[PDB]
Formats: C-alpha cells, structure tokens, sequence
C-alpha cells in the first residue's frame, strides 16, 4: 500500500519520502522535487543498480519498505532548438531551455505569430502541456515536435 | 478550561482523522482552509451541531499527500484547493436530468463544462483516479458538482474562465485508460489515437488504414454542418466566433436532441456551427 522509501545521494543523506505501491517513478521524482528543490526531469533514480523508468510503477519494480534508492540529479545546462507546429500546418523553430516555463514558450510563439496568450494551448507527444510547469517535465528532446492548438474560447 | 469539540478532517472522505477545535474560526493558524460538505467555512465559528462532522483540509501532512495521491492521482499540493474553490460554486449549481442525461443550468460560464459532461455520459470510458470514477458515478446518478469541480481542478481552470471543449477532453484523456487504442503508415497509440483536429466527418477519411478504439472523436473550427441522424453518437456546437460564444450539445439518440443548459430542442435533422463530433467504435 503506502510506505516510506529511503533515498540516498552518495553521501550522509538518507531521507525518506512517503510513497505508494501504485505510484510511478515520475511521480516519485516529482515528490522528491517538492522537498529537494531540483526539477524532476533532472533527477535519475536507481534501485539495486538499475535505472527506473519514469512510466513504471513501484509495484512492478519490486520496491518495498525494506529497500533504498540512489538518486543522482543530472547537470543539464544546454538549450535546444525545437520545432513548433501550427494547427494549419505551419512550422517554426524556437530556441528554448528545459528550465523555462511553458508560459514563456507560449509568449515566444505569440510574439512570433501575434496570437493572444489566452487564445491557444500546446501539447507535446499527445500530452497537453500545462502552463505553469517546466518544459523539461515533458521530455522535450532536441529538434523535437510540439503541437499548437487554437482553443475556442467560449462559455 | 476551554469548551472544545472534536471533529474529523480528511482529504478523500475515506480516511478520517480526529482533531480538536476550540470554538475559534481562525483556521489559518493550524487548521488551514476548511470546507464543510464543499462550502468553505474557514471563517465560521464551530456550531453546536459540528459533532462527528467531516471536514476537508488541504494536504499539510505526508499522510494526507499520500492519501491525495491515492485518491486523485496528483502530485500538486494546490490541487485540493483548486478543487474545493470550484466545488464551493458548483455545489449551488443545478443539474437537470434530460431523458437520462445530466446537464447544467448555465451559470458562471459552465457551457463547455456542461458539454463535456454530456459527452462523457455517452462515451465508454474508464478513469484511473478513483476520485474521477466516483464523481462520474455520482454524476450519472444526478449529482455532478464534484465531477465538474474535479474537471476544473484537473484543467487548472477556475469558475468563470472561458474554455474549449477539445482541450478539456484532452486533459481528461490523460487520466483515462486509452493505452489499448491504436491508429495508423505512421503508428499511433493512446490519446493521439482517438482525436483529430480536422474533418468533422468520420466518413470523410479519404484524405486512416485502421482503428482500434472503443470510440473516436473528430474536431474542426466552428463550421456550418448538417448532422445526419443515426450516423454519430454526440457532437458539440459552438455558436459565435473564436474569441467569445457559447457551446450546445447535440445527441443522436433516436432523434437529433439538442441540449442547451437546461433547455431541450427536438429535431429530425440539424444544421449549425458544429465543432466536435463523436462516433461509436467497436474496433
């Protein structure tokens, strides 16, 4: 069910986070980020010398209270030029950083094609990208493709 | 001495925790924002009838954050706050049942919400977070406040904001089990396999070699479109332009019924500003 899981980062720290059996590794990284301060996409977890996939569940990994995980946060620094598609088919290139919020990317594509910030939304790999969250939380690869949809403002 | 009262606090209304109040409405010190039965009471002195009553607080604990993850499948601490802020308004909304379907009397721009609710009541879909499943059951029972507030919370929207039905469905489909769906010779699977911002007509796939889904949806910008009875499950109509307007729902159950808030229109055929069309799919 629910239990504490110990996380160690190659030192005197062995801090416990309260996780569940029906929790994925990405949600674990988010919970670690909520108390460690480093964005979840920079983190990388390993149990018994085995990299944990962000989509897999802790139950599928055989993790339990009598276990410990080792964390290493990655040192991302470089930016990347990514491709943003339009709903009519147009394509543009934007140079962004994994630490920039999605709001800044919406501002960039707005200033590029002069659309209101509240007049459209965007989505990577079929997932709608939330506004106040970072880009790296969606796994934006270099030269990847991001879709842009014009939301019909109505009510 | 101090005349106190014991109450229960929870985040999922399943695991209850006993706490103490000292007849003080200053919940911001230790208690935090509290909502009795959905209506905020963070500045309400404890009544004499507030005995053995259940209160909703936000996750201040790791136990409550764990319970919130188990019930809502979320990792946002403000999620409960957003959900309760939406619920404080949706509790006062009205939910008329129209021939078996539950809509909303329009209030606070709930047009897109009512359209999404009417759509979800006519498509086969199983949610992953138990909160959404139980709210959907209660909605199909006639009380839909919790479901609509949850929808607002999952979309980061607030009561009164404008909204697009397609993006709301796209947000909802992330919390749904759609991994079984497949579509192509570009291979697709999941949420991308049930949507298309383009031709409203399913039958218009002349510009899709196979589908493997329990339902499909198509969407276009608001176009005057004629809906043929018996060809589709349900659809949504957008009267107005992109910047402002209003959403109506159309269903093809026996005849072309049209739900607008709490109003019902019967028709054999229909022609109007259609924007989304949903279709049955066995395989």
């Amino acid at each position: 069910m629910a239990w504490d899981l110990k996380v160690k980062m190659l030192g005197g720290n062995d801090f416990l986070v309260s996780v569940t059996n029906s929790m994925t590794v990405s949600e674990l990284k988010k919970q670690i980020a909520q108390k460690i301060g480093v964005p979840a996409f920079q983190q990388r977890l390993a149990h018994q010398t085995a990299v944990l996939q962000d989509g897999l569940t802790l139950s599928s990994l055989g993790l339990g209270p009598s276990s410990t995980v080792m964390l290493v946060v990655q040192n991302c620094s470089e930016p990347l030029s990514i491709l943003v598609r339009n709903e009519r088919g147009h394509s543009n290139i934007y140079e962004v950083f994994l630490t920039q919020t999605v709001d800044t990317l919406k501002k960039k594509v707005s200033q590029r094609e002069q659309v209101h910030e509240d007049q459209f939304w965007l989505s990577f790999e079929g997932r709608p990208m939330e506004d106040k969250e970072l880009l790296g939380e969606y796994g934006l690869k270099p030269q990847c493709t991001v879709i842009k949809h014009l939301r019909l403002r109505g009510g | 001495e101090v005349r106190t009262i014991k109450v229960f606090t929870t985040v999922d209304n399943i695991n209850l925790h006993t706490q103490v109040v000292d007849m003080s409405m200053t919940y911001g010190q230790q208690f935090g924002p509290t909502y009795l039965d959905g209506a905020d009471v963070t500045k309400i002195k404890p009544h004499n009838s507030h005995e053995g009553k259940t209160f909703y607080v936000l996750p201040n604990d790791d136990t409550l954050r764990v319970e919130a993850f188990e019930y809502y499948h979320t990792t946002d601490p403000s999620f409960l706050g957003r959900y309760m802020s939406a619920l404080n308004h949706t509790k006062k909304w009205k939910y008329p049942q129209v021939n078996g379907l539950t809509s909303i009397k329009w209030a606070d721009n709930n047009s897109y919400l009512a359209t999404a609710l009417l759509t979800l009541q006519q498509i086969e879909l199983k949610f992953n977070p138990p909160a959404l499943q139980d709210a959907y059951y209660r909605a199909r029972a006639g009380e839909a406040a919790n479901f609509c507030a949850l929808i607002l919370a999952y979309c980061n929207k607030t009561v009164g904001e404008l909204g697009d039905v397609r993006e709301t469905m796209s947000y909802l489909f992330q919390h749904a089990n759609l991994d079984s769906c497949k579509r192509v010779q570009t291979t697709l699977k999941g949420v991308e396999a049930v949507m298309y911002m383009g031709t409203l007509s399913y039958e218009q796939f002349k510009k899709l070699v196979q589908q493997e889904s329990p339902f499909v949806m198509m969407s276009a910008p608001p176009a005057q479109y004629e809906l043929k009875h018996g060809t589709f499950t349900c659809a949504s109509e957008y009267t107005g332009n992109y910047q402002c307007g209003h959403y109506k729902h159309i269903t093809s159950k026996e005849t072309l019924y049209c739900i607008d808030g709490a109003l019902l229109t019967k028709s054999s055929e229909y022609k109007g500003p259609i924007t989304d069309v949903f279709y049955k799919e066995n395989s």
